[PDB]
C-alpha cells in the first residue's frame, strides 16, 4: 500500500501547480497579495488542508478558479494522506 | 558575466516606434519575471510592466498611459518592449531587470537611452587635450580629451580601456544646436607620462562608432 | 497602489557618521521592502531585501530595519563611495512601486580646485574651429565661478560650462569651462585666460597661455 506515496506526490504537484498558477492569475490585479511564489505555496498548503487563516487569498476570477482546483484536488489528496497515517497509527494500536 | 544585455541607445522620430531588447544570461527559471523600468533624466524610477517568459503573459502599470507592449522569445532568451508612437515625454533611460518571482530586482541591465527627436545621428569628433608648452609640471599631470558635436546621447569615455579608472572626470554633456559636447579629464603621476601611454576611448552606440585617441605632448 | 514616501529627499552627512534613510508606505506591507543604490550614470543595485536581509557583496556597514509602514536603511560610517541616490521598493501588493528616492551628500573638508588650461588641438584647428578648455577639478564646496580673459579683457560669448555631481571617489566637485570660437578669431588674439574664484582663496586661481 504505497499509493499513499502516490497520493502524497499528487498533493505536492497540486501545491506546486497551484502556487505557479495563482501568481500567474493574481499579478495584474491592483491590491492582490498572492503574487510571489514562496508565499503562494504557503497559501496552497493553507487551502489543501482547509485551514484557511486568511492572510492570503485570490481576488481575481482565475485565481479563484485556481483555488477551486486546489480545494478539490488538494483536499482530496490531503485526505488520502491523513487517512493512511491514521490507519497506520491504528495498526500500532494493535501491537499494544 | 553580464546577466542582462541592452543596447546603448535608440533614436526615434516623433510619432515613430522602437523595439527595445534585453538579452538574458546566467540561470533562467520558470519563475523568472522580466521587468522594465523607465528613468527620465534627473527623475526617479517608474515601473512600466512585467512579463513571465515561461508563459508569455504581461502586465502593465495602470497609472500611466499604456505606451509599451512586452514580448519574449525563449529560444534567444530575449525580452522585447515595443514603444509605439513616441513623443518628447518618452525620452528616457529604459532598464530591464530580472525578478525570480520573489519580489525584488536582483539584476539590472545597463539601460537603453531612448531619444525621441527629428534630428540626425552624428558621430563625435575627438580631440586630445595636452598641456601647453609653458605649463609648469607638478607631481601630477592632468590630461584630457574633447568629445564635440555628436547626437544623440550618450557617449562612453574610458582611459586606457578602463585600466585608468582612478583620477577620471567625465563632465555631463552640453547641448547646442542639436549637437552635444563634453570633455573627460585624467590625472596621472607626471613622471609617468609620456613614457607610459595614455589613451582615451570614446564610444557612440547610436552611430556604432568607437574611437581611440592618444595624448602625446605637443604635435 | 502603495505610495512609498522617502523624506527627506537629500541627506547631508560628515564622513564616518551614521546615516539613516526613511521609507514610509501608505499602508502596512509587512517586511516586503527592498533597497537599491544608483550611482551617477549607473544602474540600480540591490542593497537590502525584505527590509533587513543582507545581499552577498554589499559592505557590512549597510543594514536595514522596520516593518509595517516605517522602514529605514542605515549606513554605519558613511564613506565617499556611498554618494548616490537610494530607492525603496515594495513587493507586498500589485503593482510593485518605487519610492521617490533620497540623495546622499557628504560634507568634507574644503579643497581648492586644480586648474588646467588647454589650447585647441592641431586636429581641431585644421577643421575650422577652436575650443579652449579649462578644467577646475576636485574642489569643495560646490560653489565656484569661472572667468575667461582674452588679451586681458573678459569674454562671455562662446563659453559653455559643465559641472559634475559630487564625486563618489573623494566627495569633491569638478567643472569644465569650454570657450569655442572660430579659427580666425582664435588666431586673431594672443593671451587666453580662465580664472577660478572659489571659497578657498581670496585671490583667483588663474591659468593662461599665449598662442605665441
Ligand atoms: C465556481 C467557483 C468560481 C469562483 C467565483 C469567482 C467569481 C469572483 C470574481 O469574479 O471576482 C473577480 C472580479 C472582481 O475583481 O470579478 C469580475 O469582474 C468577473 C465576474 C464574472 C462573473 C462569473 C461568476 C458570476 C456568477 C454569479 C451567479 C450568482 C447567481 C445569480
Ligand atoms: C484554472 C486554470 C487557470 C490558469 C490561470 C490562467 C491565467 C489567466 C491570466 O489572465
Ligand atoms: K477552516
Ligand atoms: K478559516
Ligand atoms: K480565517
Ligand atoms: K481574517
Ligand atoms: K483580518
Ligand atoms: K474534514
Amino acid at each position: 500500500w504505497r499509493c499513499a506515496g502516490a497520493a502524497t506526490v499528487l498533493l505536492v504537484i497540486v501545491l506546486l501547480a497551484g502556487s505557479y498558477l495563482a501568481v500567474l492569475a493574481e499579478r495584474g490585479a491592483p491590491g492582490a497579495q498572492l503574487i510571489t511564489y514562496p508565499r503562494a505555496l504557503w497559501w496552497s498548503v493553507e487551502t489543501a488542508t482547509a485551514v484557511g487563516y486568511g492572510d492570503l487569498y485570490p481576488v481575481t476570477l482565475w485565481g479563484r478558479c485556481v483555488a477551486v482546483v486546489v480545494m478539490v484536488a488538494g483536499i482530496t489528496s490531503f485526505g488520502l494522506v491523513t487517512a493512511a497515517l491514521a490507519t497506520w497509527f491504528v495498526g500500532q494500536c494493535q501491537q499494544q | 558575466q553580464v546577466q542582462l544585455q541592452q543596447p546603448g541607445a535608440e533614436l526615434v522620430k516623433p510619432g515613430a516606434s522602437v523595439k527595445l531588447s534585453c538579452k538574458a544570461s546566467g540561470y533562467t527559471f520558470t519563475s523568472d519575471w522580466i521587468h522594465w523600468v523607465k528613468q527620465r533624466p534627473g527623475h526617479g524610477l517608474e515601473w512600466i510592466g512585467e512579463i513571465i517568459p515561461s508563459y508569455g503573459r504581461a502586465n502593465y502599470n495602470e497609472k500611466i498611459q499604456k505606451k509599451a507592449t512586452l514580448t519574449a522569445d525563449k529560444s534567444s532568451s530575449t525580452a522585447f518592449m515595443q514603444l509605439s508612437s513616441l513623443t518628447s515625454e518618452d525620452s528616457a533611460v529604459y532598464y530591464c531587470a530580472r525578478e525570480r518571482g520573489d519580489g525584488y530586482f536582483a539584476v539590472w541591465g545597463a539601460g537603453t537611452t531612448v531619444t525621441v527627436s527629428s534630428a540626425k545621428t552624428t558621430p563625435p569628433s575627438v580631440y586630445p587635450l595636452a598641456p601647453g608648452s609653458a605649463a609648469q609640471t607638478n607631481s601630477m599631470v592632468t590630461l584630457g580629451c574633447l568629445v564635440k558635436g555628436y547626437f544623440p546621447e550618450p557617449v562612453t569615455v574610458t582611459w586606457n580601456s578602463g585600466s585608468l579608472s582612478s583620477g577620471v572626470h567625465t563632465f555631463p554633456a552640453v547641448l547646442q544646436s542639436d549637437l552635444y559636447t563634453l570633455s573627460s579629464s585624467v590625472t596621472v603621476p607626471s613622471s609617468s607620462w609620456p613614457s607610459e601611454t595614455v589613451t582615451c576611448n570614446v564610444a557612440h552606440p547610436a552611430s556604432s562608432t568607437k574611437v581611440d585617441k592618444k595624448i602625446v605632448p605637443r604635435d | 497602489d502603495i505610495l512609498l514616501t522617502q523624506s527627506p529627499a537629500i541627506l547631508s552627512v560628515s564622513p564616518g557618521e551614521r546615516v539613516s534613510f526613511s521609507c514610509r508606505a501608505s499602508q502596512s506591507i509587512g517586511t516586503d521592502i527592498h533597497w537599491y543604490q544608483q550611482r551617477t550614470n549607473g544602474s540600480p543595485r540591490l542593497l537590502i531585501k525584505y527590509a533587513s536581509e543582507s545581499i552577498s557583496g554589499i559592505p557590512s556597514r549597510f543594514s536595514g530595519s522596520g516593518s509595517g509602514t516605517d522602514f529605514t536603511l542605515s549606513i554605519n560610517s558613511v564613506e565617499s563611495e556611498d554618494i548616490a541616490n537610494y530607492y525603496c521598493q515594495q513587493s507586498n501588493r500589485w503593482p510593485f512601486t518605487f519610492g521617490s528616492g533620497t540623495k546622499l551628500e557628504i560634507k568634507r573638508a574644503d579643497a581648492a580646485p586644480t586648474v588646467s588650461i588647454f589650447p585647441p588641438s592641431s586636429e581641431q584647428l585644421t577643421s575650422g574651429g577652436a575650443s579652449v578648455v579649462c578644467f577646475l577639478n576636485n574642489f569643495y564646496p560646490k560653489d565656484i565661478n569661472v572667468k575667461w580673459k582674452i588679451d586681458g579683457s573678459e569674454r562671455q560669448n562662446g563659453v559653455l560650462n559643465s559641472w559634475t555631481d559630487q564625486d563618489s571617489k573623494d566627495s569633491t566637485y569638478s567643472m569644465s569651462s569650454t570657450l569655442t570660437l572660430t579659427k580666425d578669431e582664435y588666431e586673431r588674439h594672443n593671451s587666453y585666460t580662465c580664472e577660478a574664484t572659489h571659497k578657498t582663496s581670496t585671490s583667483p586661481i588663474v591659468k593662461s597661455f599665449n598662442r605665441n
